[PDB]
């Protein structure tokens, strides 16, 4: 379908028209930041734990940016869960909770950024303004808060008022829409298990699994926000993700070097 | 437990299609006069869609290969310009355009200050838009509904350049087979394939709605239908969301 | 010469403790209902404190070694979230949350638009917080008073989770020795050592105050005490600032 | 006139006083960004044309910034003309149209910037914050929207509601007030002709011409917003401009190298 | 066709000279009292000029060699500070200072919320100021008129520290030859050389005006003249713009 | 006191509790920008004097940033004193005057920044976003306005409405809270004297003095805002400051090189 056929459809049809949708699908595919890696630093799993968890990861970030462009997003953690509990008890809707949780991820980005400032790494709003930092060997990394911007327009879950799209989904969608080469989630477990390893004695480690396989095992909502798995299956650019343990020294460095630590989750 | 509270239960939300605005003074001036006469009757949040200029920026953006997250904020700009145009025509009545963060956090004080405000119907998904289609999914209809339902508003009325939803595009190739649908459910529409005058994502967010039970699509090119729809009169297509009433 | 003029002499300022908000619906819903009934009686600036979430971010921040100027804006965020929660519950009455720069420069127009607004009680000291303590000094009580006195407001009432100031922490280890203080001076409190339910910096800014003569600390968990305090009735601890009346 | 005489006049006279005006005219002249070049990328003439026009110019920008500091402003184009038509039909004044047109130039800056982000080149508000980008060999360029900030304070034309000061004037005034060394307008024609080459069979190419000569030929409003020619005659720093064809491969690169492609318009 | 519509036809715009504000309480307090009594009579946009502090920043900026585009925003800052001072004195009446983007897009809702707002008369030309003179051309008088005419306001009144326009500077070297001009045209002034109490650029924008037919310059140091001018009474210099009435 | 004892106190006690205060005092001490130097450029003493004072200091800044990370804050000066006089005569409170004075320090930062833009040095809001500039040899410096953000929340002095915390205190608190290594005040006198050297014939120069010694001599409010001396005694990171004459060529360069020009004021 030529550009001419696409423009005619774009002008004459509703965007809902399947013929228009199909013509747009044939458009060229440009990756905005193809050589960058998006990293999510867990709020509850990492930053909430303080210096014992955060200081080693600061060292890894400083070492890794010598050879890797990094987009580092922060989670929210226990203070967001407290806000969610207060607001949910008041009957407030998901859109209001979404705004509250964003403030907590901002706090964590500020604390992490202040530990990195002397290394030249700034705190930015998001990947939209990472162009100059990522082009400088002196910096080559940025920190941002991982919450998506939906705010009051957050789509609610089928049940309950907890926002379904939180910092895992925010960071993933940033990797996807900027066409980044890699998405790494930094948590407090080695990876995916057959059961929650914190509340199960004999869970088995899973090095590699597809989204479909996860759902068939009953793991749709385990170590990642389960909306992320659905977004992953729809993604154009980021078709797999890696989940690693930020509490193991060097795990992030080794993941960036191509070592298969943790669990690789594939769209297909 | 129970559904969340209604933040602004007395609010009426009206979404004006961008293609209605595209028609210029011939369509806007009658609509502005009808809106003027509605100000003393309702507390109105008026939200504008994007229209044809978003199609052009999609044409350029897709030719440049840009992803869907890049196209979303480009289209949203056009909805905002339509809102600025509409608000300017109502300025002498005390109506101004307000931004997303003001809509999200201060709509209450602004509707205490004046009878109506205008904003953009496009939601702030932008570079965090969902992947899958190269056309941004969460458009003006979807954003207007998300906002109206989050607020627990008294209603959402969609103002179109057609009488409502048909079984085929009433201006398209199969226009001869198009039958008007006075009443339908979001679930029935979602299971259908083919074009609609409303976002397909609207049907998805209707399935998870917590307050709004029905949305009427009416022809803004027929003076009086918006006024009638805001009084609950059936002059267009009624879309049942699946929210059950008390 | 003479003291500065009163910018908003008809204003009543109410500071809601963050630990009151921390109690959830059980405390917030009665407070929201009392505030609703006060809207027609007073012109209210409602300011929220931070509460327990600021303690947690202090725990993490101090563990990371961060200085006091870094902890101040982190705690202020929590006061702002409490304000957004409270304003949402009052949205149907026309009440919205407003930011610091709006509070500082446009409070007049906003209180002309609606009967009350909500803001953060924490002052914008942030990275310019004073050194000395690792705990940020200029907290919610201090910011609320600075604002109220700068405006020349008619009063400042502090809403606590206790009846007022005691001679010891009424929930602490020496709680058995704690005697209630119906009335005290800021200077007398300042010369005392031991915990208080109000910032120690509050006593310092009271010494340089130019308008506010008294501040009452009342139990927000007892419905009606805020209403009584806003009418000058003695239902908590009265703090004399040292400002002399005409 | 000493600084003392100037200060006395500044304190005692109205700024309208010719004696004060003349004393201020004798003040020293500081150029803020003397080694930068301002480039306007046409909206209708270039960006509206899509990849066939834009992709080659992206390549030229990336190649040129190795040796030239670049301030790259974007035009608006057909979407602004649509907005102008809608608003003009409603009777809205020039000041309102001005605000509408700004949004379109912003769109174009965003699209161009996203193609340049992986090369380190940011999108900024304007030249006011280009200091760090322009000092880095890795970046050495910025993209901004070319519309002036007048908004509702736009001075209207003598006739009609179309804002007279659009992206040509915005970019030129930026070059002038930052004392840049060169102003290049990138359009879709080789340069100035004796008549509109699109709607005239036998127009003749004009390599070099003065503003006065243009007016005497009836070319005051041809390939540039005619207010720009008047601003050019009043300019202190940028006393000539160059108009080149962005659709000819390498034309921008060759203009930056000092080759006299296109048309040079001189103030005198 | 026809001239553009009037966006705010009921608006009265008042420009307060910066040199009036420079006189301090002796001039500001009487002016504030007169403005207080005008609030119930008119819908006022009050715009402040820059005054002597802009002359000082021009002195420093020109000594540093800075171009005219750099001096424009520096002078505009001083007009904004004058606006903040004036608004503070009127805060108890519900009046606040509003920024340029609020003036440009939300003036309607703000004048629905309160009877008057204060803003800066300086226009946002800033680094895009026209070259030619080293003194920024588009100053307070010019910005106030551009805004008033764009809005289609009912009038613009300029409040000066002199009775109006003379044939020479009434406080300058040729002050002995200065004859008062009760009435003049912008074109006649433009063809004259010599100082004026209003920007020369004001005369240029008057030539392209679409609504405002006359602007009166009155002495703000004489209580009552602003009140009279807002009722169309001739107490200063009337400037005819060249806009023709119906 | 372990982290566990601190967290229990933080959750169970009022922040006013002396036991909690003492436990927090034992926390680790992180310096955010330990290798940077904060410099205050006086408004009345330097920038108000024009090119004769400012141009030589621009040269020193450009030369010094080759070897020193610089945070350069600007004072306000005579235009702020005019605003203070107007507002004080109206009975406006200290909080309102504070906002007015901030605008003047912003003006001075803009003028100084425009002279430095071609050298790559940006104007920023404050030290919070100086991470990338300070990591680049090409830049290695930023300019900001020195006024603190207290605005209407300014604590008033015991007497009068003049804000007590102005640009000296703003710059000092920035040095203190970012843990910078050095704080230099650039004025128009060689340093501290036994009396105001401008209004006293036989004042004696003081090369080094403590805050206590200053107070005992009656110099609590002389060459520095006297609140600064009290803040200095409470500081954790910046325990001395240096006051130098910006009108002496090279004085700033020599102070940055460790030469004891001017006066060193110590907390103890
Ligand atoms: N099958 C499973 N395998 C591994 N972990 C699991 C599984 N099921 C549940 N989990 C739990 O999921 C948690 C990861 O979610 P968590 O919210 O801690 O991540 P996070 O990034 O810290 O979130 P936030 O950033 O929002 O705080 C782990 O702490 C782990 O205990
Ligand atoms: N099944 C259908 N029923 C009715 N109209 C349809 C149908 N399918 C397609 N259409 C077309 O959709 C058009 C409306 O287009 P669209 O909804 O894109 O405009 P809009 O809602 O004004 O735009 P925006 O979403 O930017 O506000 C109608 O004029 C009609 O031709
Ligand atoms: N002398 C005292 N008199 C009364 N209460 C005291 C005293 N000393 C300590 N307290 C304790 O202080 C508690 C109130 O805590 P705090 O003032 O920190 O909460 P808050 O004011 O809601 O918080 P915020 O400052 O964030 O608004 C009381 O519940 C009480 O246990
Ligand atoms: N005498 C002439 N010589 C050359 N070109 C002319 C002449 N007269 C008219 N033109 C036309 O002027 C046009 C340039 O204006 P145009 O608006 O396209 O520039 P632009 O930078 O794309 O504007 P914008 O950026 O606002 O879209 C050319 O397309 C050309 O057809
Ligand atoms: N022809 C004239 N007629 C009247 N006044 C004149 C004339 N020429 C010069 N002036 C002088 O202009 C002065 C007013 O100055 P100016 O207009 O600069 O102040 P302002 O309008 O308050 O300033 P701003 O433009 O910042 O608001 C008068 O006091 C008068 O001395
Ligand atoms: N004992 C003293 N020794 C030295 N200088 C003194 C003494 N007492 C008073 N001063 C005066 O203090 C002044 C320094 O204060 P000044 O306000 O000029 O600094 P500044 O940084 O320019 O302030 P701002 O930046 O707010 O304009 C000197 O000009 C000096 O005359
Ligand atoms: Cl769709
Ligand atoms: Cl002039
Ligand atoms: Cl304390
Ligand atoms: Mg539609
Ligand atoms: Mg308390
Ligand atoms: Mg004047």
């Amino acid at each position: 379908n030529s550009t001419a056929e696409l423009e005619e459809l774009l002008m004459q049809r509703s965007l809902t028209d399947p013929q228009l949708q199909a013509a747009a699908a044939a458009a060229a595919d440009f990756r905005i930041l193809p050589d960058a890696t998006v990293i999510k630093i867990g709020g509850q799993s990492v930053i909430d734990r303080g210096r014992a968890a955060v200081y080693p990861l600061v060292d890894e970030i400083v070492a890794a940016r010598k050879n890797h462009k990094l987009l580092i997003g922060t989670g929210a953690g226990t203070r967001a869960r407290h806000l969610y509990s207060i607001a949910a008890g008041l009957g407030l809707p998901a859109g209001v909770l979404a705004q509250l949780g964003s403030s907590v991820a901002d706090q964590n980005a500020a604390m992490l950024g202040q530990l990195l400032a002397k290394h030249g790494i700034p705190v930015v709003g998001g990947a939209g303004h990472s162009a100059v930092p990522l082009s400088l060997a002196e910096v080559n990394a940025v920190v941002f808060s991982g919450m998506p911007p939906y705010k009051l327009w957050m789509r609610p879950a089928a049940e309950g008022v907890i926002p379904p799209y939180r910092t895992d989904a925010g960071c993933f969608l940033l990797a996807e829409q900027f066409g980044c080469k890699q998405m790494i989630f930094v948590k407090d477990e080695d990876g995916l298990y057959t059961a929650n390893p914190k509340t199960s004695k004999d869970a088995t480690f899973i090095p590699r699994i597809s989204v479909d396989e996860m759902k068939a095992k009953g793991l749709h909502d385990s170590i990642l926000e389960f909306p992320v798995l659905d977004l992953l299956q729809s993604a154009q650019h980021v078709r797999e993700v890696q989940v690693v343990n930020g509490l193991v020294p060097g795990n992030l460095t080794r993941a960036l070097a191509g070592e298969h630590v943790g669990t690789i989750i594939t769209a297909s | 437990g129970k559904r969340p509270i209604r933040l602004l239960p007395w609010l009426q939300v009206v979404k004006i299609g961008g293609r209605v605005m595209d028609r210029g003074a011939d369509a806007i001036l009658p609509l502005v006069e009808e809106l003027r006469k509605l100000l003393p009757e309702h507390r109105l949040l008026i939200l504008t869609g994007a229209g044809v200029r978003a199609r052009h920026v999609f044409s350029v953006g897709l030719d440049l290969g840009l992803p869907v997250g890049s196209l979303a904020p480009l289209a949203a700009s056009e909805a905002g310009q339509n809102g600025h145009i509409l608000a300017a025509m109502l300025a002498s009545e005390g109506v101004s355009y307000v931004e997303h963060p003001t809509v999200a956090d201060q709509l209450a004080i602004h509707l205490s200050a004046t009878r109506a405000v205008v904003g953009s119907a496009f939601p702030p998904y932008h570079h965090h838009e969902f992947p899958g289609s190269r056309i941004p999914p969460h458009r003006a209809d979807t954003g207007a509904f998300l906002l109206a339902d989050a607020f627990g508003a008294a209603g959402l009325t969609i103002v179109e350049n057609v009488d409502g939803i048909y079984t085929a595009d009433p201006n398209g190739p199969d226009r001869g087979q198009a039958r008007f649908l006075p009443e339908t459910s979001a679930t029935d529409l979602a299971k259908s394939e083919g074009p609609l005058p409303v976002d397909r994502a609207l049907l998805d967010v209707m399935a998870t709605a917590r307050h709004i039970e029905r949305v009427q699509v009416v022809n803004g090119l027929v003076p009086g239908r918006l006024t009638a729809a805001l009084r609950g009169e059936h002059v267009g297509t009624l879309i049942r969301t699946g929210v059950r009433p008390a």
